[PDB]
């Protein structure tokens, strides 16, 4: 599958995503975003099912927006993985599920903490200090077993990410082109566009 | 046909007006008199038992206050059967939300979606409207303390104190007289009984006849409280105010 | 009295009259003429187009149906489209699924009871357009006149729409004549002009104003407008 | 289990010259290795100048050259006896091919 | 405002019109029926009508065979009863197929009833002008008679009358059975029971009746069927040998 | 009350007969077919000098050879429109070709009895005829150019010349005789503005008033406002000449 | 009050449905139309105004059949009359469906009656504007039926009605009275041919066309046939014999 | 089910559900809205009815229905929130499918749709409202200002009013808008604003709300103080005469 | 046909009145007196069987029904209404309670259903109000006894005691009188009987009087035993000799 990322340091929730868009025998794309901001402190990344994967993505954000407008108030980290979560677990019982994986990335301006979010095509979700999807997990889980801190600055977190991008380029059968890194965090959500060799 | 015996219950009469809500309404101001009133530490809900009797069991009646969610109560004038098909499909609404967010309802989008509600009995169906007023009383942590009123037409607006059913004009210009923005729980059911007081079309108030409810954050605690005072309780509050 | 029976289709009178039926009758009488008339081998269509302005078109009045079948309306023409549309519809289905052509009778008792859904039900209307139908099939030369009653006769010829009175009473006299023109079509046509200019009052029939159709024998149900008709004139 | 399609077998040719066109078959009609017909034509006059041949499963040809002479019927009678070019046929035909893609 | 009176709304009085006319149409037909209970058997009578020549007097009937055990006589206009009868029938089939045993001639009377209520809460269906005698000889609580109204009011009868003259039968069998003291009549034959009926209808009318003029249904253990015209003139022989 | 599609004791459904006479209330309208194109003209009528006039659209594109002009209450006319292009649109899909000018009309007109509160002929939602009605002006192979009138009766006729609106009984009579079978294009666009210039209240300039043709060549086109203005003047001079 | 006349399913005072009786009027005001029931079968016979020359004769018929032993002749408002038997086609055609043998007349004519009495239940339709004249031979004999508007019906010996009904009833009861033994299928064709010559008096001003059609177990063998060529003009002959 | 045909002609041609929706337009606040030559301002006026509500909850007049587009009105609040809901539906639909927000005249177009729908629909009545629509086009600095009406009829507008009285401020606004020069900054924009609602509001600053709304999603609305400020500076250039 | 009747056939008038309901509740005021007094260990329903004719059997038609064992109703007005409503609460209190949490739901929840339905058919389109008032009787765990009376609006209320129809005014106002918070089922049952005699004009014996309680469980009356926490049900109809035994006490 795709590089899907995520890791909560003290202060902010950095996600790191493939940049290869791969059909069969050709890699078609090289810099693809896996990334759909939901509202200015929440991000969503996601991997799985070649259409499904971005016609969710958009179907979210779309909704994310229309709260926010009528709201006009932009709601939680924890409130919007809850409504993403019963979206995935309605249709894992649908006609044709949503074969989509995603990890939400968000800066609660309430609580003043970053959160990160893993949630399955299943609707399966659970809090994180890191967290992946696909075959990822199984080199970065125990890599940041190790190496994770919780008082871990931003700058400590991409140092970490570097490390886990590392191992992947060294063990992982494919050639997934890198990733794109943002940060998300009290002041929003930046791109990370040095990461090529950071 | 059938078209020979259609009141067609939402059209506008020359002035613009819907005939059916300016009926509705007119209903309403003969239902029990309920006050609402907002203040720094919580908010107060009182209404006027409209008719009573000896054999009326008080213990076991409610009949103007209603609990919507843990933080969200109403006061009703109008219909009760009527107010009671809202007050449903509101607590349906406040735990769908509570489901799909993990949060509690805001205030406001309850009592948004309640008025959108009766705002339909009114451009469409045939039906007529629900002859009902709310004075809704509820606390979530963007607005906290919130008061609002939504009546047959769906429309809806907040207020610091405010009053439905039976002369609510005498009632508001009482209000409007002592009421002060930095009052406190306390002062406003005292506030809100002397109101009552004064416009009852009844000899005396008693306990009988009352219905009281606050919506505090008790001090001790950190976390929001309502109370449905019971009978012996609003007897209390009916003597230390000094009206006995 | 009649106003307050008149509401709607599902109505009847003290009298047992259906005036909501009666006034889409009305329609018809206020439509401009139209004559039919058949011999035992060609039915004849002869229709007036009336014209808004003398900057207008004369709106058509003829509808072919089917290789053998055609029409004639007078009234609220878009009435005719869906009654006509409705018996090419019919027509089509015969042929597919029973690769025969629909015979007139059945045509006429397809569109009586088509209309008579109209006049006993709440909601709806009658149709307001009256209908002369002729066709050749299995048993000869067809001429159909279908009123918005519901009401379908076969004849050897007739007229409907303002003044029609006149070339109805025409044909009920030239009969035994007619009736025998057979194997001569231009004879039925001129029958036709004749009859139809028998309810003329304002102005007399141009090329740009009379509407022809026949059908027949071995002549398929073909409509002439125009220089067509002029030979006719 | 049925299977809702059976081979007719025949062969058809068409091609045009600079001002005429042909449209050719044989009038075969088998089923596995049994005949059903020796003459059973294959190729039609749909009107408005136009000949067609659907060949495959006869029951399907049939139907498609039935519906498609229908609709130049139709044609006629919504477009004042307008002429179907044979652009417009194609166009036609494939969207009545096209109706039935499942 | 006026309208109070064409479709079953409340009048400012609290009334039905429309039920009251519908009532009003029952006695339409002139005809008068009474059903009374024997020791074993249950019994209907109606008077038969047939003024036309013209007509074929085997076709005019207002008693019906629901069910092989319930009988139903009407009081009202032959259309409307026929829906009834039609009715009565399906229902009585159905529940024998859902429920496995035979369906109560009580129970088939509280079904229509309820059904008639209906008419009178919906507006859009009138009630039916026709009130509704059933009779059988239930497995369980034995002779039944149970009658229903355009009201979808019904209740169960030790015997009963119907019709314009109505009051008189009701009183004289009231009468009866103030003296017997006792709920039915006590005999065990139904052809006995068929004469007490009639005796009774001839007294309270003031009428003599011909095997023309009667129309008998009966009811059983296990079987509900009507009388022949020559099964009654039988039975109006009986009556004449005792007067 | 009383039907939605009644026959009055003349004949005339009373709501189309009452819908025709919000059309009379309507701004004019005005269309003349000659052998060199079709020309619609309509009176913008702004209600107050503060509406921008050119966000008035009475004129409106169906297909590049189809235009439209309308009269009445022209909110109605929106799902009109849209019924056409997407018949003129579809027709093409189908048949790889142009939908015949009168083909185009006749659809257009199969909406228009479509009222009823449950008329016995199929499914008729729409509680109330169309209030507007409309000039359809095109161009096709078979019969060149031509100018319709659709009305909410569901009737359309074909006129050489013809005016909808409020001024309609006048700009018609003056209509019978300006036209002829040998009108030039530029003929036509200033006897359209013209005519309009006479029964239009307000002084006729290019804000109020708005020009379009349809021409085999280069199809339908909405003359710009700089366009018609010198088109205005050229009226204003041939006809002080005389 | 008034205006119980106005909506089909409504009761008037008196218990009567308005709207049906007005239904009989047009009926009333029909071409008449008789039916006799014979030995072994039933003859059916109608008279058809001339309203002109121009009417081709013998080609509009009115005289329905239904299955193959059905026959069905009404007057009234004649598309009704279509509507009725096309329902009791579909009728008809269901019947035998299910059980596999055509369906019996008294049955027949129940399900023509109940559908008749339906458009009496409600405000959204009109009654039936015609009464209908039918019958055949089944399992059990020759049956002949009359139902009117309001879904009554019975079984008949002779039944007329149309404007003449009157003249046709006279001579119906004669017949029975004189014949209770039994009319035959060929002497009821042309007795039949004679009562609508002798009703049509009330009508005498438009010339009118004779129509007979028939169905008997041993003329026809049980099959509904119309009366044609020579059977038909010696009943046509019989009539106007004894007009005079 | 309910389908009963509500708007219907009359003889003289009039759809009086149409016209009595008017009417309840005409009953409603006032509202205005004027385009400067950088943006646009809507003001509406606040009823005083009754006076002790909760302003920091209670509904506001101008809504946002995407974040360069703006939406007032006058008339039935409670139908009002009817088409607003509609409105931001629609533009998220709009942003979904064309990737790209809505322009302020396709907005208005669709708001003016369905009210037109609700015109000529079984079981329904017209919408009782009035609406104008303000906003930048994505990318676009010139400003936009339009008006629907119940009918379904809408158009732009450099400055319109609606509502109760809005025949006096629209006069005003004709004698004191020039098109030649139009309020060339946001200050004197809203100031001309601030004038109109004064001609009817008597005197009222906190029965006078403003919104200003600028090029790229730059939408504020202006506090009792900065109103309050502004009546001030007008109420002197009368006495300073 | 289609009932095309869909919209509203109460509606309100210039006074706010709501006419039908209004008029429903004068058709309940014609009807026979029923009333019902709580005690501290039940409650009685009662009414008078005012048989429409000798002939009938007044025991085949009750006007008080068992809706779940441990709930009883009784009522004025129209009598066909009330059947029809009985059918619907005894159904509603399986499928909107039993059949979700396996016990029959709380006196004063079935009650809430049985308003519902009636407060519909006060708005549903083409519908009457329902011509009746009731008054339910029943016991529940949690809530112990209650008296509750349900009017053709839809609105309900808790009694201690109280009376409908005919003579209520008068009834209620006896009531009034004698009630008190000490009194035990059989006291309430004499007062009940007290206060039915003042509304019967003909005979009163247990014949012509239907009476009801909701007290202590009836083993007896449950069909079955072997299972300790089902001890029957509280509802009991009383028979017309254990009426004329508390008469002859009168």
């Amino acid at each position: 599958m795709d590089i899907i990322l995520g890791i909560r340091v003290q202060d902010s929730v950095i996600l790191a995503s493939s940049k290869a868009v791969t059909r069969g025998i050709s890699v078609l794309k090289d810099s693809d975003d896996k990334t759909r901001q939901l509202s200015p402190h929440t991000l969503m990344s996601f991997a799985g099912e070649a259409g499904d994967t971005v016609q969710f993505a958009e179907y979210i954000q779309a909704n994310i927006q229309l709260y926010s407008i009528r709201e006009d108030y932009e709601l939680s980290p924890q409130a919007v993985s809850s409504f993403v979560r019963q979206e995935l677990a309605k249709s894992i019982r649908s006609r044709r599920p949503y074969q989509v994986n995603v990890l939400i990335g968000g800066y609660d301006k309430k609580k003043n903490k970053p959160e990160l979010y893993q949630i399955d095509y299943l609707g399966t979700k659970v809090e994180l200090p890191y967290g992946a999807h696909g075959y990822s997990g199984f080199y970065t889980f125990s890599l940041l077993d190790h190496h994770y801190r919780p008082d871990m600055t931003t700058e400590e977190g991409l140092d970490l990410l570097k490390l886990c991008v590392q191992e992947l380029e060294k063990r992982m059968p494919m050639d997934f082109k890198g990733v794109i890194v943002k940060i998300v965090d009290k002041d929003g959500i930046r791109q990370v566009d040095d990461f090529q060799a950071q | 046909g059938s078209r020979r015996y259609d009141s067609r219950t939402t059209i506008f009469s020359p002035e613009g007006r819907l005939y059916q809500v300016e009926y509705a309404l007119e209903s309403i101001s003969h239902a029990g008199t309920a006050i609402g009133i907002m203040a720094s530490d919580g908010i107060v809900l009182a209404a006027e038992r409209k008719v009573t009797s000896t054999l009326l069991e008080q213990d076991t009646s409610t009949e103007k206050l209603y609990k919507l969610n843990d933080k969200i109560a109403v006061a009703v004038a109008g219909l009760t059967a009527d107010a009671e098909i809202l007050i449903n499909t509101a607590r349906i609404h406040a735990q769908n939300y509570l489901k799909t967010y993990n949060e509690d309802i805001p205030v406001e989008i309850l009592v948004r979606r309640l008025s959108d509600i009766k705002q339909g009995y009114t451009q469409h169906g045939g039906l007529r409207p629900f002859g009902v007023s709310f004075i809704y009383a509820g606390y979530d942590d963007r607005y906290g303390y919130q008061l609002y009123t939504s009546n047959p037409s769906g429309n809806y607006t907040g207020w610091k104190a405010i009053s439905v059913g039976a002369n609510t004009s005498a009632a508001q210009t009482l209000l409007q007289m002592d009421y002060k923005d930095d009052m406190k729980v306390d002062d406003a059911i005292e506030l809100a009984l002397k109101t009552l007081s004064k416009t009852t079309d009844s000899s005396a108030l008693t306990y009988d006849r009352l219905e009281f409810a606050t919506i505090r954050k008790g001090a001790n605690d950190g976390e929001v409280y309502q109370k449905i005072f019971k009978p012996q309780e609003i007897k209390d509050i009916l003597v230390k105010t000094g009206i006995t | 009295f009649r106003n307050n029976y008149d509401g709607d289709t599902v109505t009847f009178s003290p009298t047992g009259r259906l005036f909501q039926v009666e006034y889409a009758l009305e329609a018809i009488k206020q439509g401009s003429v139209t004559v039919g008339l058949r011999s035992n081998t060609h039915a004849v269509l002869v229709a007036l187009k009336r014209n808004a302005d003398e900057l207008s078109s004369y709106q058509k009045k003829i509808i072919k149906c089917d290789e053998h079948m055609g029409l004639s309306l007078a009234g609220l023409a878009p009435d005719a489209r869906v009654l006509s549309n409705y018996l090419r519809q019919q027509c089509n289905y015969s042929s597919l699924v029973f690769n025969r052509k629909l015979a007139v009778e059945r045509a006429g008792h397809l569109l009586c009871d088509k209309a008579q859904k109209n006049t006993q039900s709440y909601g709806g209307r009658p149709y307001g357009v009256g209908l002369l139908i002729i066709g050749y099939d299995k048993s000869g030369a067809h001429l159909l006149e279908f009123q918005p009653s519901g009401n379908v006769t076969e004849l050897y010829g007739t007229a409907i729409g303002a003044r029609s009175q006149g070339a109805k009473t025409y044909l009920e006299r030239t009969l035994d004549t007619f009736i025998k023109i057979d194997g001569n079509p231009d004879e039925l046509i001129k029958a036709g002009v004749e009859a139809i200019s028998q309810s003329l009052r304002d102005e007399s029939l141009t090329v740009d104003n009379l509407s022809i159709a026949i059908v027949g024998k071995d002549t398929p149900f073909t409509i002439y407008d125009g220089e067509a008709v002029a030979k006719y004139i | 289990q049925f299977n809702p399609y059976g081979d007719n077998g025949g062969t058809i040719l068409g091609i045009a010259g600079e001002d005429f066109a042909v449209l050719a078959g044989d009038t075969r009609n088998i089923t596995d290795y049994s005949i059903n017909s020796r003459y059973e034509p294959k190729v039609f006059d749909c009107g408005d100048n136009i000949v067609m041949s659907a060949n495959g499963f006869a029951a399907d040809g049939d139907a498609l050259v039935k519906r498609f002479k229908n609709s130049v019927k139709w044609y006629h009678f919504d477009h004042n006896d307008k002429k179907l070019s044979i652009n417009s046929a194609a166009r036609n035909i494939q969207h009545l091919l096209y109706g039935k893609r499942f | 405002a006026g309208y109070d009176r064409h479709i079953t709304i409340f009048s400012p009085e609290g009334r039905l019109y429309q039920v009251e006319y519908a009532f009003k149409a029952t006695n339409q037909t002139n005809i008068n029926s009474l059903a009374v209970r024997g020791k074993d058997c249950t019994v209907v009578i109606s008077q038969k009508k047939v003024p036309d020549k013209l007509l074929d007097p085997t076709t005019v009937s207002y008693i019906f065979c629901i069910s092989r055990t319930i009988g139903m006589v009407v009081n009202g206009p032959i259309p409307d009863a026929r829906n009834a009868a039609l009715r009565a029938k399906a229902e009585a089939a159905e529940f024998r197929y859902k429920y496995g045993y035979d369906m109560p001639c009580d129970v088939l009377a509280k079904r229509m009833a309820n059904l008639s209520q209906i008419y009178t809460q919906r507006a859009y269906m009138r009630p039916l002008g026709v009130i509704l005698t059933f009779v059988s000889v239930d497995e369980e609580l034995g002779p039944s008679i149970y009658k229903t109204d355009p009201a979808g009011y019904y209740v169960g009868y030790k015997a009963t009358a119907t019709g314009p003259k109505q009051q008189e039968i009701t009183t004289n069998l009231e009468n009866h059975f103030k003296k017997s003291k006792i709920d039915h009549i006590n005999e065990e034959s139904w052809e006995k029971v068929v004469e007490f009926a009639i005796t009774h209808m001839i007294d309270a009318l003031g009428t003599e009746f011909s095997k023309n003029d009667l129309e008998v249904g009966v009811a059983t253990k296990d079987k509900f069927f009507t009388l022949s015209a020559e099964n009654i003139e039988e039975r109006l022989v009986a009556i004449a040998e005792q007067d | 009350d009383r039907g939605v599609s009644t026959f009055s004791p003349e004949g005339r459904l009373f709501q189309v007969e009452y819908s025709l006479e919000a059309i009379k209330l309507g701004s004019t309208a005005i269309g003349i077919a000659t052998k060199e194109g079709v020309v619609l003209g309509v009176e913008k009528r702004a209600t107050s000098p503060l509406l921008e006039s050119d966000s008035i659209e009475k004129i409106v594109e169906i297909d590049r050879h189809i235009g439209c002009a309308m009269s009445g209450l022209t909110a109605d006319a929106r799902s009109m429109i849209e019924h056409a292009r997407t018949a003129a649109v579809t027709h093409n899909l189908y048949y790889d070709e142009d939908i015949n000018v009168e083909s185009l009309t006749q659809s257009v007109c199969d909406l228009a009895l479509r009222f009823g509160e449950g008329a016995s002929g199929e499914e008729r939602l729409m509680s109330r005829p169309f209030g507007v009605a409309l000039l359809i002006a095109g161009h096709d192979a078979d019969d060149g150019y031509q100018l319709f009138h659709a009305e909410p009766s569901g009737t359309f006729y074909r006129y050489n010349a013809k005016a909808i609106g409020s001024g309609s009984e006048g700009a018609q009579a003056e209509l019978l005789n300006e036209w002829h079978s040998s009108l030039t294009l530029k003929e036509a666009e200033l006897l359209v503005l013209k005519i309009l210039k006479q029964v239009m209240e307000e002084k006729l300039d290019e804000n109020n008033a708005q020009l379009s043709c349809i021409t085999k060549q280069d199809g339908f086109k909405i003359y710009d406002n700089e366009k018609t203005a010198e088109l205005i003047k050229e009226l204003k001079e041939k006809e002080a000449a005389e | 009050g008034t205006g119980y006349d106005l909506s089909n399913s409504v009761f008037s005072p008196d218990g009567r449905n308005f709207q049906v009786e007005y239904a009989v009027k047009a009926v009333e005001n029909g071409t008449t139309s008789i039916g006799i029931k014979c030995n072994d079968g039933v003859v059916f016979a109608v008279e058809k105004l001339i309203t002109s020359k121009l009417l081709v004769p013998q080609k509009n018929v009115k005289i329905q059949v239904v299955d193959r032993h059905i026959g069905c002749v009404y007057s009234g408002l004649i598309p009704d009359g279509r509507h009725l038997v096309n329902r009791g086609r579909e009728e008809a055609a269901s019947f035998k469906k299910l059980y596999k043998t055509p369906i019996p007349i008294p049955a027949f004519a129940d399900r023509l009656g109940q559908y008749v009495q339906a458009h009496t239940l409600y405000n959204s339709v009109r009654p039936f504007g015609v009464s209908t004249i039918f019958g055949g031979v089944d399992k059990n004999g020759a049956h002949l039926y009359m139902l009117e508007p309001s879904g009554s019906y019975w079984g008949y010996k002779g039944a007329a009605t149309g404007k003449g009904r009157q003249s046709a009833k006279a001579e119906l009861e004669k017949l029975v009275d004189h014949h209770p033994e039994g009319l035959s299928a060929r002497e009821a064709v042309k007795q039949a041919a004679k009562i609508i010559y002798l009703a049509h008096e009330d009508n005498k001003e438009k010339d009118f066309e004779l129509e007979i059609s028939w169905c008997s177990l041993s003329e026809t063998n049980g099959l509904h046939k119309f009366v044609k060529g020579d059977l038909l003009q010696e009943a046509i002959d019989f009539a106007q014999k004894e007009i005079n | 089910g309910y389908d009963r045909a509500l708007s219907i002609f009359s003889p003289d041609g009039h759809i009086f559900q149409v016209e009595y929706a008017l009417e309840a337009v005409k009953r409603g606040t006032c509202a205005v809205g004027v385009k400067g030559k950088n943006c646009v301002v809507l003001g509406c006026e606040r009823r005083s009815t009754l006076k002790l509500q909760d302003t920091r909850i209670t509904p506001s007049k101008v809504s946002k229905i995407d974040s360069h587009v703006v939406l007032s009105f006058s008339g039935l609040n409670a139908d009002s929130r009817i088409l607003i809901e509609k409105a931001r539906v629609e533009a998220q639909s709009h942003r979904l499918t064309l990737e790209d927000p809505v322009t302020v005249e396709y907005l208005t177009r669709y708001v003016a749709g369905v009210q037109q729908r609700y015109t000529q629909s079984g079981g329904v009545r017209p919408f009782g409202v009035s609406t104008l629509i303000a906003g930048f086009d994505p990318r676009d600095d010139e400003p936009k200002l339009y008006q629907t009406e119940p009918s379904g009829i809408y158009s732009s507008w450099s400055a319109q009013t609606i509502g109760r009285n809005s025949k006096t401020v629209r006069e005003f606004l004709e004698k004191n808008y020039d098109r030649k020069e139009p309020p060339a900054t946001v200050e004197e924009c809203v100031k001309l604003t601030v004038r109109s609602l004064l001609e009817v509001v008597q005197t009222g600053a906190k029965n006078i709300e403003i919104t200003v709304v600028k090029p790229d999603s730059d939408i504020v609305a202006l506090s009792s103080e900065e109103i309050n400020q502004y009546v001030t500076q007008i109420e002197q250039e009368k006495q300073e005469q | 046909m289609t009932d095309r009747y869909s919209f509203s056939l109460t509606t309100f008038s210039p006074s706010g009145k709501l006419g039908q309901i209004d008029y429903a509740l004068t058709a309940v005021k014609q009807g026979v007196t029923s009333l019902g007094i709580k005690a501290t260990n039940g409650v009685v329903i009662a009414t008078e069987k005012k048989s429409s004719s000798p002939l009938a059997m007044s025991e085949t038609l009750s006007k008080v029904s068992l809706l779940t064992p441990d709930i009883g109703a009784v009522y004025s007005g129209m009598g066909p209404d009330y059947r029809v409503l009985v059918d619907k609460s005894r159904k509603v209190a399986h499928t909107s309670y039993k059949r979700i949490y396996g016990e029959y739901p709380p006196t004063k929840l079935l009650v809430s259903e049985v308003a519902k339905i009636m407060q519909e058919a006060t708005q549903s389109g083409g519908v009457r109000p329902f011509g009746v008032s009731l008054l339910i009787a029943g016991h529940d765990e949690f809530n112990g006894f209650s008296l509750y009376q349900v009017d053709p609006s839809g609105s309900y209320f808790p009694w201690k005691a109280t009376a409908i129809g005919k003579g209520s005014v008068a009834a209620k106002t006896f009531l009034e009188k004698r009630w008190n918070d000490e009194l035990e089922l059989e006291d309430a049952i004499h007062i009940a009987l007290l206060t039915l005699k003042e509304s019967v004009e003909g005979e009163f014996n247990g014949d012509t009087i239907e009476l009801a309680i909701i007290g202590d469980e009836n083993p007896d009356l449950l069909g079955y035993t072997g299972i300790p926490t089902d001890k029957g049900p509280r509802f009991r109809k009383l028979t017309s000799q254990e009426i004329n035994d508390r008469l002859e006490a009168l």
